[PDB]
Parts: structure tokens; sequence; C-alpha cells
């Protein structure tokens, strides 16, 4: 094949301003020092940081430094600042096809915050959907399971997660369960089961069909 | 085979003047160091490579060098 | 002002074709190799294709070979990308990217140093449909005196949809979630807000859904 796969790690990282940040990139074959690093803020084009394995681009602050040669590379932010919260990509240019890593998202570190859980019953008009809301929690990882009549659902739900809030650095998640009006009326109890490390025990919010 | 090496060398010197490619000459995966000068001189280096394996690389290096100048 | 400006993206049906363009400015176009790099929504970067200064070498990713054709016109300082047999997986933001490595130069640079803002390419069989705005009831049953209410915006196409609360009055506590693509090819989001439970009996809360591609302006009253 000849294609060189870039492997980024960690997938996500949480740090506070002032901390030292280290991001890793691994190559499937040797790339020598033909590795670049990019920074991408939300809704913006990638910005080249370091083009040689260690050569900082012109205009890039000195807190950014890169290292490695072969198949193991690192990007170091000596003292992270607020404007450094972004996604960081590695890219080899040893031979075409040019390939990027998955990317490492650096996030704002915060104290754990348990979510407040709410469940919203349907309101139609051929059918409607059930919504479960996890509001202002941290970290992002959270398990949401639907159970109608004590039966675990599967494949009929979709989740959506907000970006880290600019005020409190928390996340919000909404899980929508969609059924037909026929299947919705075949069951009585619709429960949203929520697991999160900020909760001392799994939280179950449920309702009976018909308010 | 010798044409398939020129292909991989050509794809390596597109975004960089120095690269390393893996070539399967005959029953062995040979690491190959590819280098180009500003004037356009290509050197192919094989390390721990048998004389035979070295000569096939010299033949590929000559064939691509003529294509570069022409 | 070294910059690359893309054009030509829009809505396209599967199996059809689309031609992207890129205009260069502020640098010698005939000295650099130029690349197309795409980014799926919320995913990584993927190299699509590249051309050398003289079109002497042309490369394609295996996912687009045979279907995509790249070409350049150094007389017009323009780059082009002809996309054929388009698939839904081709939906992405397409960047026009200049390579920094100029062979034969005295001082070498590397990487991808000049990017465009990108042009969005959506491949979908869906037709423009206005949003169906449903209510999320602030059920009176705790959360430490905090109540949650919202409205569900289901079955709409294409993006985007702007949601406001009480005509820009209510802002704090609002979370408009990113739209998810349903299996029906239609988009669906929801907007929620946390309010004092005592305000449920007095305060009126209004959703302000506005879908301009469909010319739909819907206001919905949320009531327990």
């Amino acid at each position: 094949t000849g294609e060189i796969v870039m492997t980024s790690s960690p997938a996500t990282l949480s740090v506070s301003p002032g901390e030292r940040v280290t991001l890793f990139c691994r190559a499937s074959q040797s790339v020598i020092s033909n590795l670049a690093w990019y920074q991408q803020k939300s809704g913006q084009a990638p910005r080249l940081l370091i083009y040689g394995a260690s050569t900082r681009a012109t205009g890039i602050p000195s807190r950014f430094s890169g290292s490695g040669s072969g198949t193991e590379f690192t990007l170091t932010i000596s003292s992270l600042q607020s404007e450094d919260f972004a996604v960081y990509f590695c890219q080899q240019y040893n031979n075409w096809p040019l390939t990027f890593g998955g990317g490492t998202q650096v996030n704002v570190q915060r104290t754990v915050a348990a979510p407040s859980v709410f469940i919203f019953p349907p309101s139609d008009s051929g059918t409607a959907s059930v919504v479960c809301l996890l509001n202002n929690f941290y970290p992002r990882e959270a398990k949401v399971q639907w159970k109608v009549d004590n039966a675990l659902q599967s494949g009929n739900s979709q989740e959506s997660v907000t970006e880290q809030d600019s005020k409190d650095s928390t996340y919000s998640l909404s899980s929508t369960l969609t059924l037909s009006k026929a299947d919705y009326e075949k069951h009585k109890v619709y429960a949203c089961e929520v697991t999160h490390q900020g909760l001392s025990s799994p939280v179950t919010k449920s309702f009976n069909r018909g308010e | 085979t010798e044409e398939e090496i020129i292909e991989k060398v050509k794809s390596a010197l597109l975004s960089t003047n120095k690269a390393v490619i893996s070539v399967e000459l005959k029953g062995r995966t040979i690491p190959l160091y590819v280098e180009i000068t500003k004037e356009g001189k290509l050197h192919l280096t094989a390390e721990g490579a048998t004389e035979e394996e070295k000569e096939i690389i010299k033949e590929a290096q000559k064939a691509f060098q003529e294509e570069i100048e022409h | 002002e070294v910059q690359l400006v893309e054009s030509g993206g829009g809505l396209v049906q599967p199996r059809r074709s689309l031609r992207l363009s890129c205009a260069a400015s502020g640098f010698t176009f005939d000295d650099y190799t130029i690349h197309w790099v795409r980014q799926a929504p919320g995913k990584g970067l993927e190299w699509v294709s590249g051309i050398t200064w003289n079109s002497g070498y042309i490369g394609y990713a295996d996912s687009v070979k045979g279907r995509f054709t790249i070409s350049r016109d150094n007389a017009r300082n323009s780059l082009y990308l002809q996309m054929n047999s388009l698939r839904a997986e081709d939906t992405a933001l397409y960047y026009c990217v200049r390579d920094a490595y100029v062979s034969g130069s005295d001082y070498y640079y590397y990487g991808l140093d000049v990017w465009g803002r990108g042009t969005l390419v959506t491949v979908s069989s869906a037709s423009t449909k206005g949003p169906s705005v449903f209510p999320l009831a602030p059920s009176s049953k705790t959360s430490g005196g905090t109540a949650a209410l919202g409205c569900l915006v289901k079955d709409y196409f294409p993006e985007p949809v702007t949601v406001s609360w009480n005509s820009g009055a209510l802002t704090s506590g609002v979370h408009t979630f990113p739209a998810v693509l349903q299996s029906s090819g239609l988009y669906s989001l929801s907007s929620v807000v946390t309010v004092p439970s005592s305000s449920l009996g007095t305060q009126t809360y209004i959703c302000n859904v506005n879908h301009k591609p469909s010319n739909t302006k819907v206001d919905k009253k949320v009531e327990p």
C-alpha cells in the first residue's frame, strides 16, 4: 500500500492554564523528521505550528515545541494559555498520500459536576419522540440508557452533546428516543437511566404515558 | 520491480527533499533512504543491504536520475 | 496578502457531479504544489488530491480515485477539482491548501502553510423542508427549584436553524444542541433552558425557530 497512518494520542486532554501539555503522534512506518503540527480552533482553518519535526513556523509563540524522529513524535506546550485550547493535528509528508492523525482535543480542566437529569414526554402528528436532558455536567463521558417497560432499547435513540461552555466549562447532553405512535402506546413506563462519575448511584428519571 | 521503485521514490520527493521508503526487492523488506539536491541530484542509500540488493538500487537510481535531467 | 479562496460548493445529489474552484492571490502560483484537503463535520482532516507546479505529478486518495479529477490553470492562478459519482461520504468542508516545499529553492520550508476558509459540499437526496417545532413541557415534578423547558425542532433540511427564546430576551441557561442527522436524511435539534420553578405559573416562554432556506418563522409557546 505504501500509505503511512498517523496515530494521535491522547484522543482528548483536559488541562488548566499554566500547565505543561504534551501530545503524541505515532507513525506506522518511518517518516524521519517529515512531520508537521497544526492547530485548529472551532470553525477556523488549521494553522501550521511546526513544519520540521522541531522547527517552529514563523510567528508561532515559543511555548510550542516539537520533538521526535522516526515513528514517535511529541508536541509540547510549555505553559498552556487560554488561547491554546483547540484541536492539534499531526501530519506526515514523507510520501504521498499525505496523512493526518485523528487529532487531540485539549479542553479546559474543571472539577467534577453531576448532571441534573430531566425527561420530557412526547407531545404531538403521526408520532413523536422522548427527550432526556443532562444539563451542566463534567467530564463529558456519560452513559444514557433507555428502558421502556423495563426493556433496554437499542438503535432507536440519538445523542447530541454541546461544546464546553465558555462560563463554567460544563457539558450538556440530549438523548432523543423516537418511536411510532403505535409502538409508543404499547408501553406504559418510559425511563431514562443515567450514569456519570459525579453521581453516587445511577439516576433513573421516568414517566407514565399520559402525563 | 525497478519501475515500481521509481514510482515510490517519485512519491517521496514531492513534499520533502529527504525521505525514507520501504522496498521489497527480493525476499526482504529493505529500508531505503531517498535524497535530492537543489541542483537535482538523487542519491538512493540502502543500509545493511547485500551487494546484489545494492546494485538493483543503483540501477533504479540511474534510471530516475536520467528522467530528472530530461 | 497570501490567500486561497474556494468556491463552487453546495447541495448535490448522490451519483451526480460538482466542480470546485480555488483562486490564488499574493504569491507565484506556478512555483508551489497545491492540495485539496477535506474535513467531514466534526471529524479529522483527509488529503484528497494534489498537483505539482507543472501538473507533472497528480495524486489522489484511494477513496476518491477514478471519481475525482484535479487540474490547475497557472495562467488564471486557479485550481479546480471535478468531483464525479458523488457519494454521501464525500460530504465535507473542502480546503484549498498550498504546500510550503518548493523543490530547487535555496531555503526549504515544509508542511501546509496556506489554507483557505473552505467550501462546503453536501451530498444528499433530501429536499428543502421546514422545521416541525414541538414543545418540551416543563413538567412540575423539582431539581432544587430549577425547572427545564424547551422545544424540539424535528424534520428539517438543510442546515442551519436559528433558535431564540422570547425574541432574544431569555439567554442565560439556554443550550441549543447541535443538529443530528436522522436516518430519514432530515436534521433534528432541540433547544432547552433552565428556569426557576416558580416562574412556570407566571412567566411565558416562547421558542423562536427560524429556517431561512425554507422561509419558515415559527413561534411556539411552552406551557406545562
